[PDB]
């Protein structure tokens, strides 16, 4: 059985960085990319990016380019999303799920979608104690 | 190309068909479009990849269909684990969602 | 057989969302990779699966120094041109396959996937040519082809032909003009350390 897990709740202020784990087991780990999808209270999905577990290969939605950094661990099978300057808007549920729309070691479109996804961290942005 | 789903809302009793609509701003492959299911709580599931393949573990009362600017998700039959919202995603260009629409 | 824990991309070779020309075939290096062969010929979606000089329910043991995955789309009538000592339009102008070649031709019906109503033209092959391709030759030109006597100049006419045509491939299509994605599994063993091995 495939499974994916990450971090708990965190609490950031304005200005600060996240940065969010994701660990996942029950398959050949650098067959598959690793995607991850924001939803913020009472929204719908938002793309992040993706990341290649072979190769380090990134590709990421314009409105994260130059915030979002995305990095891949292949002797722990454990991925990291670290997103920088929060706001109080990026208050949301991040979620990471197994890739299958771009291939890990060509890089090319697949037919297919984000197959397993995990837990969903909460990260909450303010500058209350 | 921007993805818009219809209607925002659709309410139906157990046991009806459900239909719902995804539309597409631009022609969008048939092999680069999917579903997803989010019930209350959880994480979304992948329900139907490539447009009108159905992912594994997917009941067989999920179906559907779709070309060009037009995709459809068809429920045949609303079970009380069915009431969810959807989400439509195409990956030809980039990868977006739709807006989701919520089975009621 | 090394201790390699990668295992072979053969996912995104056959799950590709888009598949090359025939006159510009694709091809991509396999390699440094354990390469299951239990999931390609026991597999029903294919119509086409034949390999030469090699068993494949004996290819799941072997360990190859490269294996290289040649991706392109013809229409059905042609893919019995895909195969050593075989000619023909494909056979002769777009992708030649070599007497002693070793590997397996894998080819299924892709109607759903490559075809529209009002005719999907994507999909090209070469027509025209002055001689016949040597084998794993790839020729992407687009200059004018002279038939009759006189230059062309680049000036298509009389005796003057554009060298690429499109096939019509629609939904409604006979079997035989339907679309099929074809994936050669060229596999090669050098004086050499293997890179690619079956999983044991
Ligand atoms: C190209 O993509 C194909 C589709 O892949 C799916 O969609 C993509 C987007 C991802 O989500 C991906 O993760 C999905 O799987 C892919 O097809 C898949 O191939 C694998 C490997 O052969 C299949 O796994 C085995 O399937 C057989 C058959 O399953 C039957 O029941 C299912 C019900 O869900 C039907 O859908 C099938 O058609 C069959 O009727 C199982 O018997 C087998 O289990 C046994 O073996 C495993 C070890 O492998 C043991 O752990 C078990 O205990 C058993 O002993 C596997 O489950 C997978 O089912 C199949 N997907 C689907 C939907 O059928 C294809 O392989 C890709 N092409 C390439 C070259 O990779
Ligand atoms: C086996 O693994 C070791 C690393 O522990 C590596 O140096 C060695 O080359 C591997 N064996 C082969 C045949 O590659």
């Amino acid at each position: 059985q495939v499974q994916l897990v990450q971090s708990g709740a965190e609490v950031k202020k304005p200005g600060a960085s996240v940065k969010v784990s994701c660990k996942a087991s029950g398959y050949p780990f650098t067959s598959y990319g690793i995607s991850w999808v924001r939803q913020a209270p009472g929204q719908g999905l938002e793309w992040m990016g993706w990341i290649s577990t072979y190769n380090g290969n990134t590709n990421y939605a314009q409105k994260f380019q130059g915030r979002v950094t995305m990095t891949t661990d292949t002797s722990t099978t454990t991925g990291y999303m670290e997103l920088r300057r929060l706001r109080s808007d990026d208050t949301a549920v991040y979620y990471c799920a197994r890739d299958y729309t771009r291939g890990a070691w060509f890089g090319e479109s697949l037919i297919g979608g984000f197959d397993n996804w995990g837990q969903g961290t909460l990260v909450t942005v303010s500058s209350a104690s | 190309i921007v993805l818009t789903q219809s209607p925002g809302t659709l309410s139906l009793s157990p046991g009806e068909r459900a239909t719902l609509s995804c539309r597409a701003s631009q022609t969008v492959s048939s092999t680069s479009l999917a579903w997803y299911q989010q019930k209350p709580g959880q994480a979304p599931r992948l329900l139907i990849y490539g447009a009108s393949s159905r992912a594994t573990g997917i009941p067989d009362r999920f179906s559907g269909s779709g070309s060009g600017t037009d995709f459809t998700l068809t429920i045949s039959r609303l079970e009380p684990e069915d009431f969810a919202v959807y989400y439509c995603q195409q990956h030809d260009t980039s990868l977006t969602f739709g807006g989701g629409t919520k089975v009621e | 057989f090394p201790n390699i824990t990668n295992l072979c991309p053969f996912g995104e070779v056959f799950n590709a969302t888009r598949f090359a020309s025939v006159y510009a075939w694709n091809r991509k290096r396999i390699s440094n990779c354990v390469a299951d062969y239990s999931v390609l010929y026991n597999s029903a979606s294919f119509s086409t699966f034949k390999c030469y000089g090699v068993c494949p329910t004996k290819l799941n043991d072997l360990c190859f120094t490269n294996v290289y995955a040649d991706s392109f789309v013809i229409r059905g009538d042609e893919v019995r041109q895909i195969a050593p000592g075989q000619t023909g339009k494909i056979a002769d102008y777009n992708y030649k396959l070599p007497d002693d070649f070793t590997g397996c031709v894998i080819a299924w019906n892709s109607n759903n996937l490559d075809s529209k109503v009002g005719g999907n033209y994507n999909y090209r092959y070469r027509l025209f040519r002055k001689s016949n391709l040597k084998p794993f030759e790839r020729d992407i030109s687009t200059e004018i082809y002279q038939a009759g006597s006189t230059p062309c100049n680049g000036v298509q006419g009389f005796n003057c032909y554009f060298p690429l045509q499109s096939y019509g491939f629609q939904p409604t299509n006979g079997v035989g003009y339907q679309p099929y994605r074809v994936v050669v599994l060229s596999f090669e063993l050098l004086h050499a350390p293997a890179t690619v091995c079956g999983p044991k």
